[PDB]
């Protein structure tokens, strides 16, 4: 969870799977990891008394810390970098492509 | 533990669960003396089975089992799986589940006969089969692109929208490996050197192996090789003599990219690329052109990743993106595929199970495995 | 195979 | 005696008016030769069009001019034309109006080529076009009705209602011969028979017309083939070789009720028919229930008739009824309709003829003859 | 031949 919030440069290919709809689309999952997410958003305490995660599994853990607990800006988040990996891209071919087409005409 | 055995129609690769390579990788050929043994102090077995056949090649008619993915003679396959547990893994296997690989598009007594095989001689308590071009993404990390698998057999083409592959858009093509040797000795008679026996047929995929490359420009390098030198490798016999290939180098791999050199209608192997997309749907269309994976020893070429992007961005449309991803160690794709699925805890509810097999028959294996 | 190739 | 000459994806008939059966029934394929020819003086021609391409089609790339119902060569279109008229018919078209035949939906492009290729390189004295799916009830006798199109290029139902085709009930479908064709070998390879080649391909469609049916019940009869062996047939291949198909039978033909498995979204012929009734108004619905023509070869099927009845009434109203027609000359029931159109006395009256057509250009096929 | 045989 720390190099995945780091935006560090060996997981840029990983984030692009929490990025899909399969994973996000889980409307069952989410209502189940409820009661173990953490209010982040203000005072970042556990939203029941104990709901110890310890009990979760390796899978489960990475889940609900990630895409329960940050939900409320995860989409953004991700929008925010899928637009920046394109334009690194495809913004130097596009140019080529509108010169080209100009200059033909 | 349990053991994953990657048969191949060249080489096959045996190991364990969890490992980062195979335990032991050796070719596939069972070879038989032709000639009457003379003396008697030595075992002189009646058959050779892995690397010992390839030491002693010269007095042995070397025979395949696995021709295109299909096992032609289950006698000898028998005689491998039994090398592969007792004499190279060293191991039992009726205390380790074993993990096989068939090719896609496969008749289906192939993988009915695996399954008896496995139940019946080595009692193994559990078994399942997987397809090669499937593990061969697992292998990059990636859930969502086309994976172009080459080998000895078979050239499948597998697009791999999720976990699970796409079986509309399979394509397969019988042209591979083994094929291109079989070229390489035809135009190598134009040089002067013969090679026809199957002990000599070894010879020439080691010369296929070191000095055959793909050209960029097809047309293009066959005029600069017209004004000779500069592109003449010597390679060394184990006879001793010296030879020397010139057009030779890319004539050979060119004949994947251009399939009419062999007689055969098929579309190369980057038409068929571009093929098997058009048949997914639209929507997935953008993450198959960016995610394609390249897996098994005949695209290890120089310059193969480099040719295809350039041959699919013609065919494809422009707007699109061609991202060809190489890893270096496609080699071993489909093992270390493999790997990660067996070491998975949700695959042990995916084991066909000894007493499962009881019930059903050898028919179990089509219903439950894929 | 049966009908077609050498397989 | 006006010329009726019906192209198609698959066969082309032609014939005269009046006539009860096409003269000329040969496939509409144009193969070139893919080997250089080593023995001199034997005219060996460029390219090959007809049955003389079927008969050298070993050594012969077959390319259909037409695919998916839109000519994608006008160079081999004319070809076949050619060959129509001066070989099979013997007729020159300088004294002989020439009928031909549209698709349904058809662009406006093709339907102006085709009177642009023919009144320069042909110089008929007239002509005239109509749909294929309106002349199919033609040749049945009756004017008002629904039309199951199926061939070898796209599936058609079309509605049409005092011999005037409906432009918005009009629903297409991808679904025809072509694709079981190729349907049909992917899942005989199961059995071991690998069919790549398109020299392969006509083998396949022989096999398909001879042995292929439709099962009333596929749950049913899939638990039958398994158990017993009464279902299997033989084939005999070319070289000699005898094939055995146990399900595939079935199998192919009910691609065509379930598309999901070719992968297609689209839904099945028997849903296809009921959702373009339902786009027609509700008065005439009635009529259409009771006057459904099926036409074309692939709904030559053995059982298809029953099938569809049964399906259909399903999906239909407790209070409709089913009466589906099936004529046994539905094969040629497009060619036959056409036949009847020419020979009446009133179709004189819109002819295309070469006078006016000089005057008014291309442009005069869309408003003379819609 | 040159290697092979011995034309
Ligand atoms: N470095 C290389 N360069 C070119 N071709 C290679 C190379 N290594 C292996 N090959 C080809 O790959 C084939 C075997 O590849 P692999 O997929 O590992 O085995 P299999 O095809 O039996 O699964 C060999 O027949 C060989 O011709
Ligand atoms: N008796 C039959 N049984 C099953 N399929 C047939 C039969 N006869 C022809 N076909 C299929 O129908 C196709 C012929 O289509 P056709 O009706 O000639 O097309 P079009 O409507 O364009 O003339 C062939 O490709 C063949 O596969
Ligand atoms: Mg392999
Ligand atoms: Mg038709």
């Amino acid at each position: 969870i720390r190099m995945i919030l780091h935006c560090d440069d060996s997981m840029n290919e990983c984030v692009e799977f929490l990025s899909s709809d399969k994973v996000l689309n889980q409307p069952k999952l989410k209502a189940d990891l409820e009661p173990y997410r953490i209010d982040w958003a203000n005072g970042g305490d556990l939203v029941n008394s104990e709901k110890d995660a310890s009990e979760l599994s390796r899978w489960d853990y990475l889940y609900v810390r990630l895409i329960v607990d940050l939900g409320g800006y995860w989409n953004q988040r991700m929008n925010a970098l899928k637009v920046k990996n394109i334009i690194e891209t495809n913004y130097e071919n596009l140019v080529r492509q509108t010169k080209l087409i100009g200059r033909a005409a | 533990a349990a053991l994953v055995v990657d048969n191949g129609s060249g080489m096959c690769k045996a190991g364990f669960a969890g490992d980062d390579a195979p335990r032991a990788v050796f070719p596939s050929i069972v070879g038989r003396p032709r000639h009457q043994g003379v003396m008697v102090g030595m075992g002189q077995k009646d058959s050779y089975v892995g690397d010992e056949a390839q030491s002693k090649r010269g007095i042995l008619t070397l025979k395949y089992p696995i021709e295109h993915g299909i096992v032609t003679n289950w006698d000898d396959m028998e005689k491998i799986w039994h090398h592969t547990f007792y004499n190279e893994l060293r191991v039992a296997p009726e205390e380790h589940p074993v993990l096989l690989t068939e090719a896609p598009l496969n008749p289906k007594a192939n993988r009915e006969k695996m399954t008896q095989i496995m139940f019946e001689t080595f009692n193994t308590p559990a078994m399942y089969v997987a397809i090669q071009a499937v593990l061969s993404l697992y292998a990059s990390g990636r859930t969502t692109g086309i994976v172009m698998d080459s080998g000895d057999g078979v050239t499948h083409t597998v697009p791999i929208y999720e976990g699970y592959a796409l079986p509309h858009a399979i394509l397969r093509l019988d042209l591979a490996g083994r094929d291109l040797t079989d070229y390489l000795m035809k135009i190598l008679t134009e040089r002067g050197y013969s090679f026809t026996t199957t002990a000599e047929r070894e010879i020439v995929r080691d010369i296929k192996e070191k000095l055959c490359y793909v050209a960029l420009d097809f047309e293009q390098e066959m005029a600069t090789a017209a004004s000779s030198s500069s592109l003449e490798k010597s390679y060394e016999l184990p006879d001793g003599q010296v030879i020397t290939i010139g057009n030779e180098r890319f004539r050979c791999p060119e004949a994947l990219f251009q399939p009419s050199f062999l007689g055969m209608e098929s579309a190369g192997i980057h038409e068929t690329t571009f093929n098997s997309i058009m048949k997914c749907d639209v929507d997935i269309r953008k993450d198959l052109y960016a995610n394609t994976v390249l897996s098994g020893g005949t695209t290890m070429y120089p310059g193969i990743a480099d040719r295809m992007q350039k041959e699919i961005t013609a065919l494809a449309p422009s707007t699109m993106k061609i991202k060809i991803i190489a890893p270096p160690e496609r080699k071993y794709s489909v093992w270390i595929g493999g790997s990660i699925l067996a070491s998975l805890s949700t695959f042990q509810q995916m084991w066909i199970s000894k007493q499962e097999y009881d019930e059903s028959g050898p028919s179990i294996v089509h219903r439950k495995c894929f | 195979w049966x009908a077609x190739c050498p397989a």
